[PDB]
């Protein structure tokens, strides 16, 4: 028949007191309309992806598919808390969390929040890189566009603009803030994917203009307007921004590969009154222990313009990068040993990549403190693994520490022509290419594959050849 | 239900300059703490009586000011669409020498203290240009000054790296060395992450609250 077999499905939705069974137990009444709107909303979702559903809900008389529409302007709290999730289904956007403020559910649909498969046990870099790096293809058509495309605008024609103003105008608190979500969402969906023809009438919302800064309307529904507005606007901020790196290991891929095609293309005087005032303000020579130190005023110390241990000889800076490398060092047991998810953890890891950086711009002074240091390194990798007389059972201690976050300071050196070098006198180049042939350790190989850089030649792409054809079914997979 | 004849009964009795000018001021103190985040409802209805008050005022001192100051710090985020024509009235009254210290020293108070609640990086250019003029007319405000500019470069992501060498002349020929300062312009010039640069302030303030 014509508009009444198709269109049973949308009953639940439609109909406020819906009763399916003329005979069914009263005890579960109120969870048998719960059990109605999951089974409808699933075969609504359904009949929206065949040719044959959407032309048939959609005629251009009396369809469906306005009742769905119109029903939502109807100010019920139950319909309008159901068909929200029907519309973000629909057009296979991320549904926010339940609350009153935007600021915490606009942070919930940003896409580079962190996501379970992006762990070191799981797709390590290669899982994360996916979802934040963009595809590489300009002109290939995308398939999946075309269908959201021709949807959006078969309820634009019916006016699902319309119909989502009257709602953040006069619905619940944590009703609008998923309506504007939805209204942003479609807006950014819009600009992008529709043609000209069909923006012309897409970014003028009529009707929320007549609700606008005006006495003549209720005070309360006009501020409701002009709030609606003022958090619809940061969402404009979030897509500028796009995706952003969430581990420090895709972090510094995309540093090393702006900076390299931007040097192809061809700040203070540091008196010795700005050290000595700010070194006595790190708390790290007076108060000689850690979490006492303003790690603030380290992080500029180290990376200033001009200040190398090259330029300015001066004892007491001697003294205080020999104090700083006792920290560091991962013999002396004061941070391999905390815990990953520590309050300061990303703070702390930025410095020592930040300062094994700092000791390399002082080649003929620096290395001493630097050699030190890359021994010591070694020396940790030879017992972690177990290819020295060692029990090789620190695998637990590794992944539940920050002894992990070394192949950073050992992949930030790599990038510099004079770090690379200098690798060789520590012979860590060969440590690395030893530990390729190990069936116990995965976690290990994964690491040490993102983290050395490619960019040159030498034995950075010597150890990656070898991870990718003699190793681990598994672990090749990964490389 | 009652707060429509309450402020406007609060319309006739507020003469510029008067015995009631302070009770009024302390009314709103306590009005806004009951509603709570509502106020906004009927903050534009009192504005154009309070904008005049940083223009408008005999009182020695600017007395009444400063205690009208330190009330729009209680505002928090209940103004968003009437900051802009109550913020320039702010900015107003720190640029002016012949201006009082003790009223210029709340105005640059009350820029910073209302940043922990909301957004500046649209008021960016309407602010930042009476502060770089006043680092150098008095000496005495460079101390509280930088703190207002230092709250307001930690929201503005790397927009502000085009204004180093507008900051810079002041500092070398007058020999600034403000510590927090040097923290945020040092994380500008060198990167530190990608995630942390160029962040929405308001996002970053409710993370902290929670």
């Amino acid at each position: 028949r014509a508009d009444v077999e198709l269109e049973r499905i949308l009953a639940p939705y439609t109909d406020f007191h819906y009763r399916h069974s003329p005979d069914t137990a009263e005890g579960q009444l109120k969870e048998d309309r719960e059990a109605r709107f999951l089974a409808s909303k699933m075969g609504i979702i359904a009949t929206f992806r065949s040719w044959a559903g959407i032309i048939n809900l959609c005629k251009p008389g009396n369809s469906g598919i306005q009742s769905l529409i119109g029903v939502l302007c109807i100010p019920n709290m139950e319909i309008r808390r159901g068909l929200l999730e029907v519309l973000y289904d629909i057009f296979r956007l991320p549904l926010p969390v339940v609350t009153e403020e935007f600021i915490e559910a606009l942070l919930s649909v940003d896409p580079g929040r962190f996501q379970d498969s992006w762990r070191l046990s799981d797709g390590f870099v290669a899982a994360e890189a996916k979802t934040i790096l963009p595809h590489r293809a300009r002109s290939r058509p995308d398939l999946m566009d075309n269908y959201l495309a021709l949807i959006l605008s078969a309820f634009i024609r019916n006016g699902l603009l319309e119909g989502l103003v009257e709602v953040i105008t006069n619905s619940d608190d944590h009703i609008s803030v998923r309506a504007t979500i939805l209204l942003g969402e479609l807006l950014h969906m819009a600009n992008t994917i529709l043609p000209h023809s069909h923006s012309h009438h897409l970014h003028c919302l009529p009707t929320l203009m007549n609700m606008a800064a005006s006495f003549d309307i209720p005070k309360e529904k006009r501020l409701r307007a002009s709030a609606a507005l003022n958090c619809l606007k940061r969402f404009h901020e979030m897509k500028k921004r796009g995706p952003k790196p969430y581990s420090l290991h895709l972090d510094h891929i995309i540093q090393k590969a702006i900076a390299t095609h931007q040097k192809r293309d061809q700040i203070l005087k540091d008196t010795e009154e700005a050290l000595l005032i700010n070194l006595r303000d790190s708390q790290v020579l007076q108060h000689k222990e850690n979490l006492e130190w303003n790690w603030n005023l380290i992080g500029t110390i180290l990376k200033w313009p001009n200040v190398n241990l090259r330029n300015y000889k001066d004892e007491q800076l001697h003294r205080f990068v020999r104090r700083l490398l006792y920290f560091y060092k991962p013999s002396s047991k004061l941070y391999a040993n905390l815990d990953l998810d520590f309050a300061k953890a990303k703070q702390l890891t930025v410095v020592g990549c930040q300062f094994t950086e700092f000791l390399l711009e002082s080649e003929e002074d620096g290395q001493g403190y630097l050699e030190d240091l890359v021994k010591d390194i070694v020396q940790w990798l030879n017992a972690s693994s177990g290819m020295k007389p060692e029990r090789s059972l620190q695998n637990n201690g590794l992944l539940t520490t920050l002894s992990q976050h070394y192949f950073l300071f050992i992949g930030t050196l790599s990038c510099h022509p004079h770090g690379v070098k200098m690798l060789e006198k520590c012979s860590v180049f060969q440590c690395l290419l030893n530990l390729c042939s190990l069936k116990n350790q995965d976690h290990l190989l994964k690491l040490t594959v993102s983290s050395l850089d490619y960019s040159r030649d030498g034995l950075a792409r010597v150890i990656l050849s070898k991870i990718l054809t003699a190793a681990t079914d598994a672990c090749r997979l990964y490389a | 239900p009652y707060m429509d004849e309450i402020v406007t009964l609060m319309r006739e009795f507020w003469v510029m300059n008067t015995s009631i000018q302070s009770t009024i001021i302390l009314l709103i103190e306590q009005i806004v703490v009951a509603l709570g985040g509502e106020f906004k409802l009927y903050l534009p209805q009192l504005i154009p009586h309070m904008l005049r008050v940083f223009m408008h005022d005999n009182s020695p001192g600017r007395i009444v000011s400063i205690k009208l100051l330190a009330a729009i710090q209680l505002f928090g985020a209940n103004l968003d669409d009437y900051l802009h024509l109550l913020l320039p009235p702010i900015v107003k009254l720190f640029d002016a020498p012949e201006a009082p210290l003790p009223s210029r020293k709340a105005a640059l108070e009350t820029v910073d203290r209302l940043t922990e609640s909301l957004d500046f990086t649209d008021y960016a250019s309407r602010i930042i240009h009476p502060i770089v003029r006043t680092l150098d007319q008095s000496p005495e405000l460079r101390s509280t000054a930088m703190d207002t500019l230092s709250s307001l470069v930690f929201q503005l992501g790397k927009k502000y790296q085009i204004f180093i060498p507008m900051v810079n002349k002041v500092l070398v020929r007058h020999r600034i060395n403000h510590q927090r300062y040097d923290v945020l312009i040092c994380r500008i010039v060198k990167g530190y992450t990608l995630a942390d640069e160029e962040e929405d302030p308001l996002i970053y303030q409710h993370r902290m609250l929670r």
